[PDB]
Order: C-alpha cells, then structure tokens, then sequence
C-alpha cells in the first residue's frame, strides 16, 4: 500500500522555524520526484516546493523562495521542509505529494482535489 | 459532516474487507498450479499447434 | 593497352553495377512498404526507376563502346540506344526538377502541402517526366533533326568516331541543352537557394532565440544535392553545346570522360535522395 | 471525532495486513520453482489488418475467436475477419475520441467509448443490413474508459469519474453503480462466471465487485502508480494487473494478495495492456516501449518479445480458444501472432 | 475460391476504398489543436469568429479557417480535475493552444507548473505550445494600480530588466513592457530549459477585444508545419 505519513507542524511564533518530515513507504523513493503542498484555509490546494529524484533540480514557489529548503533522504526515504522565518500568512495543512509516475519530469495531478499518492497532511499554524 | 461520513464508509468497507475467509497462499499457488498444468496441452500458445491446424497460416 | 582496357571496364562495370543496386533497392523499399507510400515517394520511386532502366537499357553498351571505338550493334541499334538515352537522361533530370519542386512547396506552403501535392498531380508530373523526354528524344533522333543542315561534317564526325557518335548541330545542340539541363537544373538551383534561405533564417532564429533564453545542416544538405548534379552534369553539357561553336575542337577523351560523369549522376541519385534521409535508413533496417 | 474513525480505518488496515501475512504461508516463486520452464515463445506476425488511418486505441476479440473489432482516432470502428483479412463491417463514431470497444459474446452488438463520458451499443445484426446507434448510454461525468458485454442487455462500463457502472441496455439507465476507487478507473475486465469482476483505478488499487450486490468484495493494493490494464486468470481465481511503474502484478482472489511480481531493471516504461493464454500459463502484457512481453505466469521469467510495432502498443487481446494474439498500436496497425 | 468468398471480398473492397476517401477528405487542410487553460483564462473566447459549438458535454470543438485552411480546436470541458491520462489522447495535435490569465498573480505559479508539466510530458514532448498570454488589458490596470505587488509572488522581478528585443505597444508604460515580458520570459524560461528541438513556444499578448487571435494560430501554425518539415527533410 503506497502511504505518505507526514509529522512535524504545530503553534509557532511569527519568525519561527518548523521542520516538516514525510515518511514515504511502499514505493522507491528514488524512482519519484517528491512535492510539497499545503491548504490554505478557505483557499485550494497551493504547490510550494519540488525536488528532483536525484536532489539537483529543486525549485521553490516565490513566496517561499529562499526561506524554505527542501531535502531528501533515499536512503531513509523522507522528505523534508526546513519552514524558518515564517510569516502568519503560511498557516496551512501541508500535504506531501509524489508525482504519478517514475522517471518524469513531468507531473500533472499534484495539487488535484482527491490526489491518490498524497499524505493525510500536517497541520501548520502560525500565531 | 462530509468528512465524518467518509470516513465511516471507509470503516465499514474495510470492516467487511476483513470479515472474510482468506485461504493460505500455499492453497492457492497449488490450485494455481495445478489449473496451468491441466489445461496446459490445450493451449495452442504454450504447444504450437501444426500449420493444418491453425487457422492463420 | 590491355590492362587500361581491363581496368576501364572494371570500373565502368562497378558503376553499372552500383547503379542498378541502389535504384534497385529504392525500388523495391518503396514499392513493398506501405509507410513509405506518399506521394514524394512515389516520385522519387519513379525517379529510381528511370535510373534503373537507363543502367539496364544504356550504360551496358555505352560501356563496349567507350572503351572498344568500334560499335559492334549497327546502325538502327544505335539509333535506338541514343534515342533511349536521351530519353532516360532527360526524364532523370525532369524527375529531379519535380522533385524539388514537390520539396519546395512542401516548404513553402506547408498548411497545404498535402492538398496541393497530391497523388493526381504526382502522377501527371511523372507522366510529363516519362512522355516529353520521349518525344523529343526520337522525333529528334529517328527523323534526324540533330545533324540537319550540317549533314556532310556529320558524316566526317561519325566515321572518324565510331559506329555512334552522338552529334548535335549548333541549332539542335542549344535546343537540347534548354530542354534537358538548362530550364530543370535552373528551377532546381532556384527553388534549392529559396529553401536555403528559409532554413538558414529558421535555423538562426531557433539559435537566436535559445542562447537568448540560456549545424548547418542546410549546407550540408543542399550542397550535397546540388554539387552531385552539377559535378555530374555541367561539364557534360557546357562541352556539348560548346563543341558545336569553336569548330569542334574538344579531344573525344574529355567527352568520354564527361559522358560517364554524366552517368554517374544515376548512380548517386538514390543515395542523395533515398539513403539520405532517416526514414529509408530506417525501413531498410527494419527489412 | 475523524481522529477516532482514521485510528479505527488504521487499525482496521493492520488487522488486514497482519491476516495476509498469517495467510502467507509460502511464495509462488518457491511453489513453483520445481516447474519445468516454458523455453522460448516465439510469436511471429501472422496477419496485419490495414485500413485504419490514425492512432489505434482499443480492440475486442469475437467468442467465435474469428471476428474483431477496433477503434481509432480516425473515427472508425472496423470489424476486422482476422482468417482473412476482410473488413466485414465500417462503423463511423460521432466522436474520434474514443478509448475503448467491446464486442458482445452473443455477436449482434459492438459497444464504444471514450472522451465523450458516453457508451454507444451498435447493432450489428438488423433487418436492413446497416449498423447504425442502438442506444447511448449516458450519466458517466467522466471519459469511459473500458466497457465489457455481460449479455446482449447487460453492459459494465468503467469511467474516469472514479466510478464504474452496470447498464440495462434496453432501459438505457444504470442498474447498478460501483463506488470506492478514489482515481479514474482505467480497465475492467469480467469473471468467467460473469458475477464478479474487477477493476483497475488511477490510485494503485484494484477492487472485486459483485454484480449483483453492487458492493466492493475486496481491495488489492500492491502496485506504486496507476493501473493501466486488468484481467482475469482463466481460473477466474486470480488477476494480473499492469501499471506504469513498468510492473505487471498477480493477486490471488481467495489469498486476499500478490502472489507474484513481473517486472526487470531493464524495462521502465509503463504497460497499457495485460492479457492471459487459453491455460493461462502465458501472461502477454503491452509496454509504451513498442513491443510486448511474453511473461511466464508461475516462473515470472520473461519467455518472448512481440517486436513488430513502430509505435506505442495500446491494446493486446487473446482468443478465447487461445490460438491467436491480436495487438494494436499508434502506428494504425493490428497485428495477429501465433 | 466461393461465391461467398468473392462477395465478402467485394464487400470489403468497397468498404477499404470508402476509408480512403474519408480519410483523404478529412485530412486535407484540417489541423487539430487543443485549447487549455483555467476558468479564470478565456479560453472560450480567445477566437471569437467561427465559435461553432459541437459539444457532446464532454468536449467543445470550434471549427475555424483562415486562408482555406481548417482548423479543428478542442476544449475538453466535462473531466475531473485530474488529466495526467486524457491527455495522452490528444498527442498530434499540431499545436497545443495554452491560455493565461496574466492579471492573475496568485495563480500564475499554478499556470506555470501546468505549462511545464505539458512541455514536459512524455507523450506531449513533439507538440508546439501556441500560449497566449490573456488578460494583457487587466494586467496593465493591475500595474498601473499599484495595489498588488508581482515582487510579492515574484522575487525575481526586482533584478529584472526589460528585453531589447521588446516590442513595446506606442502608448504603453515602461512597467507594463516589464511585467508583461517578466511573465513572457517566466514561460520561455521553462519552454527553453527543456526543449529538444522538436517544439516551440510562441508568446503572443492578447486582450479580450482581440480579433487577430486565429491569424496568429494559423501563421504560427505555419511555422510550425515549416519546421517539421524541414527536420524532416533534414535542411534544420
Ligand atoms: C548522348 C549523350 C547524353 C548524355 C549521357 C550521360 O549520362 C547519360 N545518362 N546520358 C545526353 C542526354 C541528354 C541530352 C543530351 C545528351
């Protein structure tokens, strides 16, 4: 069964830092370029971070770029968000994603409605 | 209450997912088997069947 | 000498060899793969085997005459072997010039290249190609138009030469120069420039753009193309129309040699437009 | 209180697990490591059905294993005479993008399907002599991907509304609706019985139906992306399924799991087709990589290649007599091998 | 050798020549194109002549020609919000016509993800992108304005400079030309990162009183067919 159990998250002061983890199982980790996404309450689904199967290609949205860093391990095979210097406007449920595929570059559905190869989500407040 | 309602369709699913009577997995590679070796000289894939016969020469 | 001899008829036997098995296999890679079905194809398959059937018909006895001087056939097998040969050469050449054209609006007008070269049309031009040629090549011949009005100097030409002795008077030499090589190898040099010069614009463009936002294949192409059909037929025909001016005064070795350049034009005629491009590679690799 | 259901439905998920794995007696590769290998299958081209003009996206062998028929792009829907090569029927589809074509086992019907969410039944046998639309099958919401004959009334149709259907044919409305696929279903394929079938969703799961009761028997999970192509063991015991994590997966029906796992270093494209021989010893499965495989069913040994393709395999289908394989692809040819 | 033979031999002679003439009467001068955006996008209305609707619920064509040529557009309306598997059916289009809402900030991440994964996709690498950038009379008000700041969901806008190449409109401010060739570039940053030579991204900037919206699909698609051509023929 492919599961993706997300941790870290909770209350955090305005500038703080939160360092998100996914425990990816059931599939290799190597083979999948990994996401990361997170909802907004009253807003959709928002694609904030990627990075490659390998780990050079890594891209970031604007309104994070620079303060969150995305790392993986294929060896332990999770994922992580280093969330410092947050701001109140990042208070979202982050879901990890994995692209559908292996061996693409390419990835459609990640920030879909009902997404089957996402995470249950980690809550993330600010206050 | 969507959410509350799914997820209690999802237990009950797997409730009845897991009220079932699974057989070993010996039982079946044997009934497996013994199904492929049956109905193995009836295959013309398995045997290649002589050019009279077949009906794509 | 006999080994010059020996070794002029192996080397014109190796070209007439070559000929035959590259147009042969376009023939038969064409005509046996329904992919390879279009209509271009369809002309270039033409093409061969006009080729192929001026390497079976022409170039075996114009071998025994270039080397031997002697025409050992006669005088209405050589009526039939010149006409034939006029023939053939000049449906080569119009098939090339059809061949670029077809090209040329695939480039051009490609939004209605399917549309404007269609199957209808490919076949009227191969028609053309196979009937004009036809025509002019034995009403110039077998009514003997090329040596009327200079018929006496024709008689020394021929004796002096051999049994055949290809002659054209100054009139049916300028009239076959236009109609074989000049009016096809001048639409096949314009339409050739016009599409080089589209590729180049694209190609820079396409670089341009890209290093902007960070090889001469044209060349190569068209060159090739190009270079084989004026190495192989310029010569031949500048000293043709030229021998009847200047009180025939070239040697008959360079016209030999100039002859078979012009031959070799159907030898390397489906290597530049059949083995080039990936598509045949690809089917005859699949067979 | 959806902390308290997600830690029953976990709980529940390890009962599950920690019963497979009580179930887990053995291992197919172990049982059948005795077995004599098949050798070397060599399939080669016996005939190729010209005459479609685009990309080929489905095909459906006749029970009387000697008609077929299939779809394209180009908005045909040709029955083909396989035995020789004749086109006995041409039917033109409203829409071109169509995916998937079925043939009715009594033989009077051919069904069709794709981006238009709508099943259309041709009726192959009429008075006149013409096909024309029977009905259509409507109340999808998303583009049908797979529908199967259960008679010349009863049709189940897969969609990609995450949901599959069973149709009266006569009534034109569904008689039954499957849910509990969270992705779009791709491929379903019918029991021998024709009371259970299964079905293969965009969310690596396969899942049991029961025709008649409309409910979800049971749940396969053991593929890491979406799945492409199913069918059933003759037996009707067991299935294999093709996803594109270039893996062909076989579960077992009574052992409630995977019994084996086809799959190489070598290949990573993803498969569009599985299909199995008349004994089913053979599982031949359609790869994005223009040609197919020949697996072994017991010995997970691959046993051939269907090489002969110019483009993507898209359909792969078995006579129910066994004697022939007819694939199509994207180069708009089908090609029957024995 | 039977009657029976020879009349279904006949049947299906007349059925192989009726396909031919189908198939030579569809595929002359008809390109197929597949328009994609967002709700926001209008894509419903980036050609306004010849809307002429054949919907089947699940898909809205429009048919349109330009100089004799036809041209067949496809909006696949009626799917879920998934498309990683209905897409693949639309692998020869010609070209893909990609729709932008350029004012909208908060989702232009979102268009550009979309975009990439198309360009990217395995099955969409031989297709052209004809993206029109919509909305170029909103995004101008929205820069004009000032109120929204594209810094914020941008960063790299501060360290960019307007193009030389650009082709600024006589009455447009110095902002707009940046930001609307800032968006430009964000899109043919992405298009040229990975293209390999067998497609294209041709950018055009459009409002929703543009009429000339089908004469730029039909010359782009010229070049389109153009270039093919030539990679076939070898001369690029
Ligand atoms: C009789 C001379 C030939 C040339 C030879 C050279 O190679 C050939 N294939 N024919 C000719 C052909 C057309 C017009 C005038 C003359």
């Amino acid at each position: 069964q492919v599961q993706l159990q997300e941790s870290g998250g909770g209350l955090v002061q305005p500038g703080g830092s939160l360092r998100l983890s996914c425990a990816a199982s059931g599939f290799t980790f190597s083979n999948y370029k990994m996401n990361w996404v997170r909802q907004a309450p009253g807003k959709g689904l928002e694609w904030v971070s990627d990075i490659s199967q390998s780990g050079a290609s890594i891209s970031y949205t604007g309104s994070v770029k620079g303060r969150f860093t995305i790392s993986r391990d294929n060896a332990k095979n999770t994922l992580y968000l280093q969330m410092n210097s947050l701001k109140p406007e990042d208070t979202a449920v982050y879901y990890c994603a994995r692209c559908p595929a292996p061996f693409t570059r390419d990835c459609f559905d990640v920030t879909s409605t009902t997404y089957a190869y996402r995470g249950q989500g980690t809550q993330v407040t600010v206050s | 209450t969507a959410s509350i309602a799914q997820a209690r369709k999802l237990v009950e699913q797997l409730k009845m997912e897991a009220n079932i009577d699974r057989i070993k997995v010996s039982k079946a590679a044997a009934d497996l088997m013994a199904y492929c070796e049956a109905h193995a000289k009836e295959d013309p894939l398995l045997t290649p069947v002589p050019a009279s016969e077949n009906p794509f020469r | 000498s006999n080994d010059v001899r020996a070794s002029l008829y192996s080397l014109m036997v190796l070209i007439i060899l070559t000929t035959l098995v590259g147009n042969l296999i376009v023939i038969v890679s064409i005509s046996h793969f329904k992919q390879l079905h279009t209509p271009t194809n369809w002309l270039i398959h033409s093409m061969a085997t006009v080729d192929f059937l001026l390497g079976c018909l022409v170039m075996p006895y114009s071998m025994v005459r270039s080397a031997e001087h002697c025409w050992y056939f006669g005088e209405v097998f050589c009526k039939i072997h010149t006409s034939t040969d006029i023939m053939l050469s000049s449906a080569s050449i119009f098939h090339l010039s059809f061949i670029s054209i077809d090209r040329y609006y695939a480039v051009c007008d490609p939004l209605r290249y399917k549309a404007k070269m269609n199957i209808l049309v490919i076949c009227v031009m191969i028609f053309i190609s196979w009937s004009v040629p036809a025509v002019f090549a034995f009403g110039m011949i077998f009514l003997e138009l090329n040596f009327k009005g200079a018929e006496e100097i024709y008689y020394k030409h021929v004796h002096c030469r051999g049994g055949c002795s290809v002659f054209f008077s100054k009139i049916s030499g300028v009239l076959t120069f236009m109609t074989s090589f000049y009016i096809p190898g001048s639409i096949m040099l314009c339409v050739y420039y016009r599409i080089y010069l589209i590729a180049k614009e694209q190609a820079r463009l396409i670089s341009d753009a890209n290093q902007k936002l960070q090889e001469r294949k044209a060349v190569k192409t068209l060159g090739i193309v190009m270079g084989v059909f004026l190495i192989c037929w310029c010569p031949f025909f500048i000293c043709t129309v030229m021998d009847p001016f200047l009180h025939y005064i070239i040697p008959p070795t360079l016209n030999d040699v100039l002859i078979w350049f012009g031959y070799l034009n159907s030898t390397f005629n489906p290597m530049v437009y059949a083995f080039f491009y990936p598509w045949f590679r690809k089917a005859l690799k699949m067979m | 209180e959806l902390d308290q259901l997600r830690q029953e439905a976990e709980q529940l998920k390890n009962q599950i697990r920690d019963a497979r794995k009580a179930c887990a007696d053995a291992t197919l590769s172990q049982i059948t490591n005795n077995i004599d290998p098949v050798g070397r299958i060599q399939m080669r081209t016996r005939r190729t059905l010209r005459g479609h003009l685009a990309k080929i996206y489905a095909m459906h062998w006749g029970t009387d294993s000697r008609l077929l028929v299939s779809a394209s792009q180009d908005g045909k829907l040709i029955i083909w005479d396989s035995y020789t090569t004749n086109k006995v029927h041409a039917i033109p589809l409203r829409s071109s993008w169509v995916m998937t074509c079925a043939y009715a086992p009594s033989g009077n019907y051919v069904a069709c399907g794709g981006l238009d969410n709508i099943c259309s039944i041709y009726n192959l046998k009429t008075r006149e002599g013409n096909v024309r639309v029977s009905r259509e099958l409507a109340g999808h919401t998303g583009y049908l991907s797979c529908c199967r004959f259960l008679d010349d009334n009863q049709i189940v149709t897969s969609s990609g509304d995450t949901t599959c259907a069973l149709w009266d044919i006569e009534t034109g409305q569904q008689t039954t609706t499957f849910t509990g696929h969270t992705g779009d279903v791709m491929s379903l394929s019918l029991a021998p019985d024709t009371r259970l079938f299964v079905s293969g969703a965009c969310d690596a799961s396969a899942k049991l139906w029961d025709v008649r009761e409309g409910m979800c028997r049971q749940t396969f999970t053991g593929h890491e992306s979406d799945i492409n192509a199913i069918c059933f063991f003759p037996n009707g015991n067991a299935f294999a399924t093709g996803s594109d994590d270039a893996t062909c997966r076989l579960f077992d029906l009574r052992a409630d799991q995977e019994l084996m796992t086809y799959s190489h270093d070598n290949i990573i494209c993803g498969i569009t087709s599985v299909s199995f021989s008349k004994s089913g010893r053979l599982l031949l499965a359609g790869y994005d990589d223009f040609n197919c495989n020949v697996w072994d069913a017991l010995k997970a040994d691959r046993a051939g290649v269907l090489a002969g393709h110019d483009n993507r395999v898209s359909c792969l289908g078995v006579t129910d007599d066994g004697m022939a394989v007819a694939t199509g692809s994207w180069d708009s040819f089908l090609k029957i091998w024995n | 050798v039977s009657a029976e033979d020879k009349a279904a031999a006949e049947r299906s002679k007349m059925i192989d020549k009726n396909l031919r003439e189908d198939g030579e009467k569809a595929a002359a001068a008809t390109h197929r194109l597949l328009l994609l955006g967002a709700d926001n996008s209008g894509k419903s209305t980036i050609v306004k002549q010849m809307r002429i609707y054949h919907v089947n619920s699940g898909i809205f064509e429009t048919k349109f020609q330009v100089d004799k040529v036809n041209f067949h557009m496809f909006d696949v309306g009626a799917q879920r919000d998934e498309r990683r598997k209905w897409i693949q059916c639309f692998n020869d289009v010609t070209a893909i016509i990609f729709v932008v809402d350029s004012s909208d900030y908060n989702r232009l991440q979102e268009a550009l993800n979309d975009f990439k994964s198309i360009w990217n996709n395995r099955w969409l690498r031989t297709i052209s992108v004809i993206l029109f950038l919509n909305k170029q009379d909103l995004l101008a008000e929205k820069v004009l304005a000032g109120k929204s700041k594209i810094e914020d969901y941008f960063p790299e806008f501060a360290r960019y400079t307007t193009p030389e190449d650009a082709t600024p409109e006589p009455g447009e401010d110095p902002r707009v030309t940046r930001a609307k060739y800032f968006i430009r570039d964000e899109f043919l940053r992405i298009s040229t990162a990975s293209g390999d030579g067998r497609h294209y991204c041709y950018p055009h900037f459009t409002c929703s009183v543009d009429t000339e919206n089908a004469r730029r699909i039909f010359n782009d698609c010229r070049d389109i067919i153009q270039r093919m051509h030539l990679r076939q023929y070898e001369l690029l």
